[PDB]
């Protein structure tokens, strides 16, 4: 549960990444198809190649949702609850491959908002990733 | 079980690598980002916020010890199991540290690693540290009983 | 998510387990151990040799909590407050952990019910473990 | 990776085990307590109760085949990775299924041998069966990529 420290730093740091977002859910989408070969599994019906525009187009998605929970960090089973159903009961993806996507999405954000990657502000983001990823593992029965 | 091609980004990507600053960067953030694993960590001080983990004296000594055995694990990376055997032991039998947490501290390094090279940090050369790092885990989870 | 027939399939259970609500803890604790040596790590106060009246008196407290669960399937969130706090804030026990024991609990449930562990039962079991556990975990950080 | 004691356990059991009944057994019970998995046995037909899964000949057949990998692999344990090396590439290739998700029916597999077998399938004779389903889902997991 997201204390008030946690959302300023967080509001704070999606302000500085900004229009940014899109791209950054792109190369965090790569990076996780890279790292970890077995979320691929997901998308069989995806050109998945190297600087493929499926994985841009979907990674903007990706961010899409996450401004939106950034908006809505006071009531996220709310305002992710089409994602919710997607997730947990549509497709159902097993939990560990949110933790492999969140914490490509601090490597992309380590990498491309270095002043902004404070110790505080990591922590606050990796608090809000595990927590859009519990919403996002919900409906499975 | 490393390929020529993934050494090849490991070990050139680490011998840039600052065990002055990294290693006390990714213990700070481990106890930043998860604070519960302060809870192994009591007899280091001041723990209370961000900053107090950050300029303790203490997390960052030890940081060293840490990033040094990593680089033990690198030089060892055909081995890891032999390496990491005595380490493994210490944190079962004598630390209590549930393994799961071995992958919270390979990730931070990771991070610590993202940060420090930006867009150096390719796919490709996070890929094999990942699979570095994940060795590492699964030694140091090897004699646990 | 607990169902009408997930409710009264539990309740089904519970009452075939009976008075040896705390002996069926002990037991799955020792497969857990057993089983899953990495859960021994939060236990290093505990004697874990065979037999251990240790174990087995923390069986029994296992099983008063799930008895509580059992009791109040309508609100888990509410009845087990104090042993979210316990796990979470003074504990912090990895979420792993909870699903190599819920997955034991199965086993001693099946090892010593065989009439009763039917499909859906099975099923609806492994719901409420799983809701539990969702329950005691959910205040990670 | 075995011992010969865990061996003596687990072949000393598999000996006993229904050929006929236990695939299937463990097959339905995956798609009954993990219904999202049925998405990926649609060709079975109709899967829309715990009865109707359970007495699917399909399911049943297949429960059969899955039951003889084990047994194939009981009779390869020491090269568990040859043994699932084909079955490997087709799960991730032509099924796409997460391997994450082969620990579950193992799983299942170990709570159907504990339901046959009652107090014969004891702490010690499970852990045992805990290495094979493990070995198992690695080796299953092993020519991902
Ligand atoms: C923070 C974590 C995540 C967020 C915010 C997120 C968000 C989304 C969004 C916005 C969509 C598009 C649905 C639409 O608008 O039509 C989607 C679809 C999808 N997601 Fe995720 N997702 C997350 C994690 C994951 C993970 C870990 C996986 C598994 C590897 C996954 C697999 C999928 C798949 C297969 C689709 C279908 C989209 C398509 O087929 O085009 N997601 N998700
Ligand atoms: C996963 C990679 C890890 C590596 C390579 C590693 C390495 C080491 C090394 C080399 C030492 C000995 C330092 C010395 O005393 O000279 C040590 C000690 C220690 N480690 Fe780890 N460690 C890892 C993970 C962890 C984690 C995740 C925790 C806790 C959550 C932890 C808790 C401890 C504790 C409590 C000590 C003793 C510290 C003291 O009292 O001085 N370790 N570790
Ligand atoms: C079905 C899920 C679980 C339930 C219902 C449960 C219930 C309980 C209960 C009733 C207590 C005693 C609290 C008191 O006496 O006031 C307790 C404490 C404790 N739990 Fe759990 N627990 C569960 C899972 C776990 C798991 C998976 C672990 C770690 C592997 C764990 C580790 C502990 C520890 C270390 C204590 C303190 C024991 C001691 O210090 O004596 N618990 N839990
Ligand atoms: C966990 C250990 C598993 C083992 C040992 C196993 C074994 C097998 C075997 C032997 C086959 C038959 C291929 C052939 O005979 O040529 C097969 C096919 C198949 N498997 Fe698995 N499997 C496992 C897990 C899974 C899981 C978890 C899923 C899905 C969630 C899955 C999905 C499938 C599907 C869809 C087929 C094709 C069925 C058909 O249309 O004939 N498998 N598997």
């Amino acid at each position: 549960v997201l204390s008030a420290a946690d959302k300023s730093n967080v509001k704070a740091c999606w302000g500085k990444i900004g229009s940014h977002a899109g791209e950054y859910g792109a190369e965090a989408l790569e990076r996780t198809f890279c790292s970890f070969p077995t979320t691929k599994t997901y998308f069989p019906h995806f050109d998945l190649s190297h600087g493929s525009a499926q994985v841009k187009a979907h990674g903007q998605k990706v961010a899409d949702a996450l401004t939106q929970a950034v908006a809505h960090m006071d009531d996220l089973p709310t305002a992710m609850s089409a994602l919710s159903d997607l997730h947990a009961y549509k497709l159902r993806v097993d939990p560990v491959n949110f933790k492999f996507l969140s914490h490509c999405l601090l490597v992309t954000l380590a990498c491309h908002h270095p002043a902004e990657f404070t110790p505080a502000v990591h922590a606050s983001l990796d608090k809000f990733f595990s927590a859009v990823s519990t919403v996002l593992t919900s409906k499975y029965r | 079980f490393l390929t020529a091609e993934e050494k090849g980004l490991v070990n050139g990507l680490w011998g840039k690598v600052n065990v002055d600053e990294v290693g006390g960067e990714a213990l700070g953030r481990l106890l930043v980002v998860y604070p519960w694993t302060q809870r192994f960590f009591e007899s280091f001080g001041d723990l209370s916020s961000a900053d107090a983990i950050m300029s303790n004296a203490k997390v960052k000594a030890h940081g060293k010890k840490v990033l040094n055995s990593f680089s033990d694990g690198l030089k060892n990376i055909d081995d890891l199991k032999g390496a990491f055997a005595k380490l493994s032991e210490l944190h079962c039998d004598k630390l209590h540290v549930d393994p799961e947490n071995f992958r919270l501290l390979g990730n931070v390094l990771v991070c610590v690693l993202a940060h420090h090279f930006g867009h150096d940090f390719n796919p490709q050369v996070q890929a094999a540290f990942q699979k570095v790092v994940a060795g590492v885990a699964n030694a140091l989870a090897h004699k646990y009983h």
